């Protein structure tokens, strides 16, 4: 897996494979 | 945050899971 | 089952740019 | 659900912002 | 809608979903 | 310009529709 | 509609990468 | 147009090369 | 040919993630 | 290959990482 | 073609664009 | 490096093509 800085829709992109059928959830920043 | 974990820093795979439902 | 996880991917993305900071919940079933 | 009613038929921007929060 | 800088392919793509059926011109630099 | 006004500025929405067709 | 809408997700996307600078319009109909 | 034709076959990235300027 | 072009697409980018800095060979036939 | 494999049906990351290095 | 950094997915999925049936390799950091 | 290359420094077409196959 990468060892980079994930920054938007990349971060997104990565949660969407990375977790898959399990699904995912996006607060954005906090 | 997943913002502030893995863009502010690098994160691993584990550490995004964190984030799946 | 490609053509909705390949969908999907741009759901995501789009869901991003017009949610902005509220965030979004990706989920179904 | 957003897949079933996006991923046949085109939504708008509009549409996608009714999945937010 | 992101209170973000828009700064690529992102940019386009952006239009991309704002514009719609509309459509659109990417003129890049200026 | 598009780029000077959301790459090296943010935008709005609005902001980007003015470059629709 | 999608399969033209997710397919000029692409195009637009890859007419940045080869249009450069000069730009382009995208448009139909 | 560009979308009848690369969306059918593949443009390679000298076809759509054409749709530019 | 798209829908296996558009396909492969997020395969690339996808593979990108996944394999970090081993890096891969993208190539078939 | 990955593509018949992973365009016909979704692999996940763990099938992707198959074709890796 | 741009005149441009490509910097990730955007490196990969260039070359995918640029190579295209040929096909490549991408080694990342090196 | 690619990377080196077109990351670090601008990359032209032609010097991307090195790393097809
Ligand atoms: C539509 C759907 C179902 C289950 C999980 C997901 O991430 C998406
Ligand atoms: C923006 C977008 C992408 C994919 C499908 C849709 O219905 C809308
Ligand atoms: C092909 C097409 C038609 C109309 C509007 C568009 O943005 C694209
Ligand atoms: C680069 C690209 C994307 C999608 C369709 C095409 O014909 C070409
Ligand atoms: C599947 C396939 C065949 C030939 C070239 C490619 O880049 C990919
Ligand atoms: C991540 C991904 C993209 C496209 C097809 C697949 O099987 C998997
Ligand atoms: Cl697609
Ligand atoms: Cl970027
Ligand atoms: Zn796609
Ligand atoms: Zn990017």
């Amino acid at each position: 897996f990468v060892n980079q800085h994930l920054c938007g829709s990349h971060l997104v992109e990565a949660l969407y494979l990375v977790c898959g059928e399990r699904g995912f959830f996006y607060t954005d920043k906090t | 945050g997943i913002v502030e974990q893995c863009c502010t820093s690098i994160c691993s795979l584990y550490q995004l899971e964190n984030y799946c439902n």
